[PDB]
Formats: C-alpha cells, structure tokens, sequence
RNA sequence: GCCCCUAAGCGUGUGCUAAGUGGAAAAGGAUGUGCAGUCGCGAAGACAACCAGGAGGUUGGCUUAGAAGCAGCCACCCUU
RNA sequence: ACCUCGAUGUCGGCUCGUCGCAUCCUGGGGCUGGAGCAGGUCCCAAGGGUUGGGCUGUUCGCCCAUUAAAGCGGCACGCG
C-alpha cells in the first residue's frame, strides 16, 4: 500500500476509485494498490 | 511562522481593505 | 503443438531443443531420429518443426518447409542478415529465386498461386533488407 | 550550461516582472512548443536539466530549439557576512520569462511522444507551461 | 464504424449477388481462421465465400429477390455466392460442416424461392 | 436507472406486500422486509410486477433507483429460490467437519476452530474438504462465507486455506 | 478557384475607445475597422462565435460579406488581434473589395508526404505570398515530400500555384528543408 | 453590520457548495460537481456486457547461451 | 538590531518534572527481489517503559558489559 500525493494507474489494469472523500487506485497486482495521501 | 501568518491573513480583513500597519 | 526451428544436420543440443519440449512430456529421441531421418531426406535447409502432442504423450511432426527469411539468406548467397534492413543492402535476390522460394512457400503459405507468394517473400526479404530486382 | 562569451556590464540590476511577452509569443522552428503561463527567472541548470530530459525520451530522431538564453547575471554574496560593503559576486546565470513567451521548440514525427517529452521538460521547469502546436 | 463505409458495403455486397447465380447462408460461430483461410482456399476456386453484418445485408438484400432471406439472418451471417455452376457451393458447404460440424447452415436462396436446409440438401444433391 | 427501468417480475408462488415505502415479500423460503428511500416511488404492477419509478435524474436519484430496483430484486429471488455457496480448502489435515448446525474447522493451528451459523443461514458439509452454505439472505451468506474465508491467512507459495470454486488464487514460488 | 463569400452581420459602433472596446468584447462583440480604397473608415462590431467560426472554416484569409445596415459589402480579412495568452480575438481589419480586384494574401504552406526513414523535415517557412483574385486566394498550399534525400532544399519556386495565382515572394525561400535525422549522438550534443 | 451573545434582516428572488469549504498554504495528483462549448461513433442498433474467431509467411534480420509478437536495434512488410 | 545595560546570571552536571510525535521497545496492519527463521519499506498507534560503567569539565564522541529497548525533540539551548 503506497501513500503518497500522487496515484497513477501504473497499468491498465488500474482502476482509479474515490472512497470516503480520498483517492486510491485498485488492481488485481497488490504491488500496484495505492493510496492518495 | 505560524504568528507571521496569523497577521498578515487578518491583514486581508474586510474592514482593513487589505492593509494593516507592521505587514 | 509447439514449435521450434532446428538445422539440417544438427540435433539433440541442450538449451534450444532438449528442456523445450521435455517439459511438454513428449519423447524427444524418436522424434530426433525420425526428423533427422526426413532433413537429411532434405539434406540441406534448416527446417521450422511443429509438435503436435497428445494426451497419451504420442507425437506428430509438422515438417514446413524452411523458413522464407532462411531461404532468402540462402538464396541471396549469404551467411548473416542484414543489421539495417532497407539501408544497408548485404546481398541481391532474383525473380527466379523469388519464384522457386514462392513455390516452396506455397507448399508452406495461405498463398493460392505463384504472384502472391512472390509477394510475401518480397516482403520476407524486404524485413531483413536483401535488394530484390 | 550556456553561458554568455562576454558582456559589457558583470553586475546589473534585477530584471523587473512586469507585462506578458511582446516578442517571442509564436512557434516559428518546430512542430511543437513549450509557452509559459508565469514570471520567472530560469537558470542554466534548468534548461539543461529539461533539453536532456527531452532527449533521453525522444531518443532516436528529432530536433529541438531553444529560444531562449540565460545571459542576464545574478550575483550573490558570500555567507557570513553582513549587510553593505559593496554588491556581491555573480554566480548564476538567467533569463527573464514572461508569460506568453515559448522556450522550447520540437520537430518529431510522433505527436504523443512529442508531448510526453514536452511534458517532461515541462516538470523540470518552476512555472505553469502549456504544449502549443502551429495549428491556430 | 461510420455510415458511408456501410453504404458502400452494401452496394458492393448488391453488385456481388447480382453477378452471383445463388447464395447459401451459413452460421460460423465456432471456427478459427486458421480452417476458414482452408475454406477460402476450397470456395474461393469457384464460388466466394465471405461474412456481412446482418443490418448491411438487409439493405444489401432488399435490391434482388434476396429480400426473402430476411428471416434467414439470425446468428453470424457467412454467404456463399456461387458464381461458377450452381452446386458447387452447396456440396462444399455441405461436406465443410460433416467434417467441421461447428457450421450450421441457415438456408439457401435461387430461383426466386428461399429455400431450408432440406431443399437445399436436395439441391446440393440436385 | 438503466437497470432500475426494469420491471421486477412476481411469480406465482410470491406474495408482495407495500406499505407506503415499505416492502414486504412472502414466499416458500420465508418472508423478507425492505424499505426504500423518499425520493423514489413504488408500485405493484397488477399484472404481477413490480415498478421504481424516480421523479428527477439528479445524482441521488439516479444512484438511489438501480440500487433499490436490485435490492427489491435480490429480497424476492432469496424468498423465491434462496441462495447457496460453496467453499472448499487445500492443505494436508485441513480438516473440516459439522457439529449439528456449527461448523468446526482444523487449519493447522494448535486448537481447532469453531463457527456458529446465524439465524437464517445454514451449514452443509458433504466432504472433509469442501461444503456450502444456505441462506435466505444474499447479504448474510456473503459475510458469512467472507469470514469464512478470511480464517487462514493467503499463502501464494503452497495456497493452504479456504477457497471458493470460482475463484483462482495468484501463486509465487519461493524459490530459496 | 471560386469560394463563396461568407455572410456576416456588422453593426455600427456607437463608441470607440479602450472603455468601448472593453464592454463590447465582455458580451460577445468583437470590433473591426472597414477600411480600403473607398476611403472610409467604419468601425464596427461583429458576432464573436460565428466569426470565429468562419474563420475556422475558411483560415485567415477569408472573403466576406458585410451586412452594414442592410448594404451587402465585399471585405477581407487583413489582419486579426489575438491576445498571446488566452487566444481571444482582440480586433478585426477588415479591406474593402470590389470583384475582379488583385489581392496580395499570405497563404499557409502545409507540408504533406512520406520523407525516407532516415530523414528528417523542417518546415521553415512558415507562410507564403502570393498575388490573386480576391474570389480566388487558396486557403493551403500543399507541398509534397516523397523520396527526399539527403540535404533536398525547396525552395519557393517549386511550390504549384494554380491558375490567377501569383508568387511575390522571392523563390529562394526554403519553405522545406530536408536534412539527415538528427543522431543519438547529435542531440546530446547541441546546446551544450 | 442586522440567529443569540449584541442595536438593527433565523429579509426577498435565481442559482452554486457538502468540503464546517466557509473559518490559512506550493509544485503536483485526482471519473467531485455546475454551466457553456468543440470533435467521433450511434436505430443502417451505437457503447457495455453476453457467445465465436484473432490464422499462414514466421522463429522477419542483427545481437546473442538465448531473442521465436512480448532485455535490446532496423525496416515495420506480404497471402486467407 | 524591535524589549531589557538606574543589571533579564551565561556552559555542563544534580533534583524535579511537563508537553509534541517526526515511534527506540512493547501493540495493529499493507507491500515485498516475503519458503521458514530472520528481514526491508510504508501506514495506524504517545498507555507504559527506555541500564550500569572507563576517558573527557565536557555537550558530543569512542569503548566495556547488558537489555525488549538503551528514541528525537520543546519548555529563557526548563530549572543557581
Ligand atoms: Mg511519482
Ligand atoms: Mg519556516
Ligand atoms: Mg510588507
Ligand atoms: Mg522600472
Ligand atoms: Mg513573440
Ligand atoms: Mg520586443
Ligand atoms: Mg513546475
Ligand atoms: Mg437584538
Ligand atoms: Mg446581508
Ligand atoms: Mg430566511
Ligand atoms: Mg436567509
Ligand atoms: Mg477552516
Ligand atoms: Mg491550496
Ligand atoms: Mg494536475
Ligand atoms: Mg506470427
Ligand atoms: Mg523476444
Ligand atoms: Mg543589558
Ligand atoms: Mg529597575
Ligand atoms: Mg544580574
Ligand atoms: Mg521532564
Ligand atoms: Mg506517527
Ligand atoms: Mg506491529
Ligand atoms: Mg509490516
Ligand atoms: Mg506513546
Ligand atoms: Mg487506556
Ligand atoms: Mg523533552
Ligand atoms: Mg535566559
Ligand atoms: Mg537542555
Ligand atoms: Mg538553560
Ligand atoms: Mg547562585
Ligand atoms: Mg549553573
Ligand atoms: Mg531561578
Ligand atoms: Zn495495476
């Protein structure tokens, strides 16, 4: 889980989800899960 | 910093007009 | 139903051929003696063979004729490609060649007739930059 | 890292951050250009840092204008020391971006390559830019 | 894809029918390319055998008698037109989908009847 | 929306009661209550159907109609038919066994493990390996056969633990 | 070469000056001036959108009708004020024409082709002259590149001018410049 | 300045915001949302989803233990 | 160079503490170039705890034995 101010979908299997009023990004890849913060 | 900025924002108080004396 | 593409005279080495299909379960000694037996029935073109493997581990052969590029390469007279295909021109191709390659791969292609082979392999020789006139 | 052959006064006053750019406004030698949107000074080191940063993605082909130069000078005076006894020495050299002027200049075939550099270039600078093609 | 490609589809799709004698309506889903470029190879000596989206076809088949084969357009839509003689398109269908069995043969059209897959059996016999 | 302008059908065997916002559906497998929100409507189709209907398409009422079209949906397919999952666990002595209605479980720890089915839900174990799980409620199953689930940790090495059928585990190989 | 003219709407300013100009660009007019050799210079406004539309349509040098308060009035579009940074139209010169007039236009070379792989194309000059009829200015000239090797300078000679079109500039100019792609090693080269 | 503290408006009309933003802040990141606008495809049925394919030359040439559509470089071609 | 020169005592150490978390140990997680053991890195977490000596006025630092650990900081570089 990276946190950091920037969240790039690292591939295209990269989903980019808003919950509870922050920024992560989903992917089937858990080294891509991140986090906006 | 911290009391810097308190007075220069209240500067930007609406009586001010955007000046106060001492910044 | 794995391919590989192996020499004229030569068999059993151990990084291309031996763990290729050895991890595909199939016996590898009598496929190399009866491809062995068939490419010197050829006695002279590196040749693309296909396994086609079953569920009992038998095997066929799928002997295609040698590859257009090889052929080119062997027909242009010369041992090594070209590094820049389209500038640095190594070798000439004839119609002639052009055509005994088109009949070979029509024996090999989807190519109903002569002219569209002959356009493929112009291609062919084109990818790795052999002068065709 | 450019730096001017000579020039007739070492140590001159700060270029003042007045106005958008009269001069320069257009893109004239490439396909494709860089236009500033703030007021800044911009280094040698920047440049560099940005012209290689659009030649390591380009890589291959293409050719790159740089419409600028960092000719004006800026002094600075040695630490540990107090106000007054005179102006300090030059270290570093700049050039005065307004807005509205272009820096850099692109002739690529590809255009999203073309824009992925830009904007590589673009990261390395301290100001707002947009990409700018010839196309009005 | 965009409205005048599909016009002229459908006019080249009219012109093809026009300069073929009959037509045979197959289903294909459930063929690689690898047996449909053998196909290509046994119909295309002959007769021609090609694939239209059924929207194109109907304003292609709305010009000849072919309008009958309206109803004939469910499932994937692979026609042959029989240009040289008239049988040899259906024998060849016939014997592609013994061998294949992943073809099922929607119907046929000529002689201003659209016709099942028994009376063109019986034609591919006749 | 888009689905929420899909009519829920009502078979035979169903019973539908409303009550203003309120739903209640009756069936063999039981009976269920729903509510929905203020700003979407409700109606019986008499012909033995079930209607949503939104008065605006702003963002609440949008995301608020399909919502409640498939809730009402899934209330009466639980009534209807019900709903069923299955599990199923790999490892060596992974033992799995039932104790009248309470699911006992032995995944390698020193203790075993117990797990008590709530109302509503059902355990059924017909191999030492792999069961189902049966239940009214598609909400309820879910988390229960999540829980389930989450009981050993993931291995991608040698994939011990629970499973569903469906699902296909991502496996690395320790190589040292 | 025959183009339609373009029907616009003008409408006569009642003030001119920053303040004016100011108020009628905030609501969507933008000013132009009238003038040619009827000597009489008339300030007007026009639709933001549609002209711009216009020209969009039909580039820069664009022939146009003018509907002065009912009268249908042949102008061209000389010169257009675009702000640097927002790209608005700031203000509109408008020349007065009359049919059959010769017209010296500048005309937008576009440069079309397919140079060898081991090419590299700059475009350097950017627009070009040209002497014509004002119901027949081009709106590009193509320019094709096929084969060019090495260093293959055009010029502005060999730039194809169709008929009642005339070249003013002087045919040196190299329009299109062919040169050898610049190498891995060149580029890190310039500049430093 | 006008809800109460605290004198005067929990004023009227049309919108906007969900962040207590209001009632501090950068590069930069981001399917929040409103308004307005340009281009594409779309009933000849568009997009999504549901089902069938995605073949042959060929493992294109160099480099390479190795290079076969999937470390790298050049062209970026041909049939059904 | 804005308070203090008709006085605002200045380093280390001792006694006594209080607060911050930018966490040293203990607690909870995510990812791994995580087989296990043992790790790396990021997030949450301030309840409690965090040694005795040799040299140096020393701060600091090195060293000797241990410990789960021998945290960093502010409070007139806390406190005459
Ligand atoms: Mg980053
Ligand atoms: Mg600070
Ligand atoms: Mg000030
Ligand atoms: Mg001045
Ligand atoms: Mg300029
Ligand atoms: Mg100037
Ligand atoms: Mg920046
Ligand atoms: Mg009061
Ligand atoms: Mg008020
Ligand atoms: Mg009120
Ligand atoms: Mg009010
Ligand atoms: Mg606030
Ligand atoms: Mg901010
Ligand atoms: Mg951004
Ligand atoms: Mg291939
Ligand atoms: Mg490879
Ligand atoms: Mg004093
Ligand atoms: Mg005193
Ligand atoms: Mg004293
Ligand atoms: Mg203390
Ligand atoms: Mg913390
Ligand atoms: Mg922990
Ligand atoms: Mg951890
Ligand atoms: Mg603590
Ligand atoms: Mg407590
Ligand atoms: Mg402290
Ligand atoms: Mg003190
Ligand atoms: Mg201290
Ligand atoms: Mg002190
Ligand atoms: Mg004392
Ligand atoms: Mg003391
Ligand atoms: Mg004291
Ligand atoms: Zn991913």
């Amino acid at each position: 889980m990276k946190v950091n101010p920037s969240v790039k979908p690292i591939c295209d299997k990269c989903r980019v989800i808003r919950r509870h009023g922050r920024v992560m990004v989903i992917c089937s890849d858990p080294r891509h899960k991140q986090r906006q913060g | 910093a911290k009391r810097g900025r308190k007075k220069r924002d209240r500067k930007h108080s609406k009586a001010n007009h955007g000046k106060r004396p001492n910044a | 139903l794995i391919k590989l593409q192996i020499q004229a005279g030569q068999a059993n080495p151990a990084p291309p051929v031996g763990p290729a299909l050895g991890q595909h379960g199939v016996n590898i000694m009598e496929f190399c003696k009866a491809y062995n037996a068939a490419t010197e029935s050829q006695r002279g073109n590196v040749i693309p063979v296909e396994i086609t493997v079953y569920e009992d581990r038998s095997f066929t052969f799928a002997l295609k004729t040698p590859p257009a590029a090889k052929l080119l390469l062997k027909a242009a007279g010369v041992q090594k490609g070209s590094g820049e295909p389209h500038k640095t021109k190594v070798a000439k191709v004839t119609w002639d060649q052009v055509r005994e390659i088109a009949e070979t791969k029509k024996a090999d292609l989807n190519a109903n007739d002569i002219d569209a082979a002959a356009k493929i392999i112009a291609g062919t020789a084109r990818s790795m930059g052999i002068t065709v006139e | 890292m450019l730096i001017p052959r000579k020039v007739k006064h070492r140590k001159q006053h700060h270029p003042e951050q007045r106005g958008i750019a009269s001069g320069g406004t257009s893109v004239s030698f490439g396909d494709y250009g860089i236009q500033a949107l703030e007021h800044a000074y911009i280094t040698n080191r920047q440049i560099e840092s940005a012209r290689i940063a659009i030649n390591r993605h380009i890589k291959r082909g293409g050719k790159v204008w740089i419409n600028i130069f960092p000719d004006r000078p800026l002094t600075k005076k040695p630490a540990e020391t107090r106000m007054g006894s005179g102006k300090g020495s030059p270290e570093w050299w700049v050039a005065n971006v307004k807005p509205g002027r272009v820096l850099f200049e692109l002739s690529y075939p590809d255009e999203k390559t073309a824009r992925d550099a830009l904007t590589r270039a673009i990261h390395k600078l301290p100001i707002k830019a947009r990409i700018v093609t010839r196309e009005e | 894809m965009a409205k005048a490609d599909k016009a002229t589809a459908v006019a080249d799709i009219a012109e093809q029918f026009k300069a073929s004698t009959a037509t045979v309506v197959t289903e294909y889903r459930g063929l690689t390319v690898a047996n449909l470029a053998e196909l290509r190879r046994a119909l295309g000596d002959s007769a021609t055998y090609t694939v239209a989206k059924n929207t194109l076809v109907k304003r292609a088949a709305s010009e000849a008698g072919i309008e009958g084969l309206d109803e004939l357009f469910a499932g994937p839509t692979a026609i042959a037109f029989v240009k040289g003689e008239a049988v040899d398109a259906a024998k060849a269908i016939k014997k592609f989908a013994k061998d294949n069995k992943a073809l099922v043969i929607k119907g046929g059209y000529m002689d201003g009847k659209a016709l099942s897959v028994a009376d063109v059996e019986k034609i591919a016999d006749l | 929306s888009r689905i929420g302008k899909q009519p829920v059908p009502v078979p035979s065997g169903v019973d539908v009661t409303i009550n203003g916002q309120n739903l209640s559906v009756k069936g063999p497998k039981g009976t269920l209550t729903l509510d929905v929100a203020e700003p979407i409507s409700v109606s019986r189709a008499e012909d033995g159907a079930i209607v949503v209907t939104r008065p605006d398409d702003e963002r609440r009422s949008r995301s608020l109609h399909g919502l409640s079209r498939t809730l009402i949906a899934n209330l009466v397919t639980g009534v209807t038919e019900g709903y069923t999952q299955k599990m199923e666990i790999f490892g060596v002595g992974y033992r799995v066994q039932l104790k009248g209605q309470n699911l006992e479980f032995a995944l390698g720890y020193s203790h075993p493990v117990l797990i008590e089915a709530p109302e509503g839900i059902t355990f059924a174990v017909e191999s030492p390996t792999k069961f189902s799980v049966s239940g009214i409620d598609k909400q309820k199953v879910g988390q229960i056969s999540a829980v389930i689930r989450r009981l050993r940790r993931p291995d991608p090495y040698k994939g011990k633990g629970v499973r569903y059928e469906g699902e296909q585990i991502r496996r690395k190989v320790g190589k040292t | 070469t025959a183009n339609i003219p373009n029907k616009l709407t003008a409408n006569v300013r009642t003030r001119t000056g920053k303040g004016a100009s100011r108020q009628a660009r905030r609501d969507g007019k933008v000013p132009a001036v009238l003038y040619g050799h009827g000597t009489d210079p008339q300030h007007l406004e026009l639709n933001a959108r549609d002209f711009a539309a216009v020209l969009r349509s039909h580039g820069t040098n664009a022939i146009l009708t003018l509907d002065i308060e009912g009268t249908e009035q042949l102008a061209l579009t000389k010169a257009l004020d675009v702000h640097p940074i927002r790209r608005n139209i700031q203000h509109a010169d408008l020349l007065v024409v009359q049919r059959g007039e010769k017209v010296t236009v500048e005309v937008t070379v576009l440069v079309e082709g397919d140079a060898t792989p081991g090419t590299l194309v700059t475009q350097d000059a950017n627009t070009i002259e040209i002497e014509a009829e004002a119901l027949s200015i081009p709106e590009q000239l193509t320019v094709s590149v096929e084969g060019v090797e090495a260093g293959t300078q055009i010029t502005a000679g060999q730039i194809s001018l169709p008929e009642g079109v005339n070249l003013i500039s002087d045919p040196e100019l190299l329009v299109v410049n062919v040169v050898e792609a610049p190498s891995a090693e060149a580029l890190e080269e310039e500049g430093a």
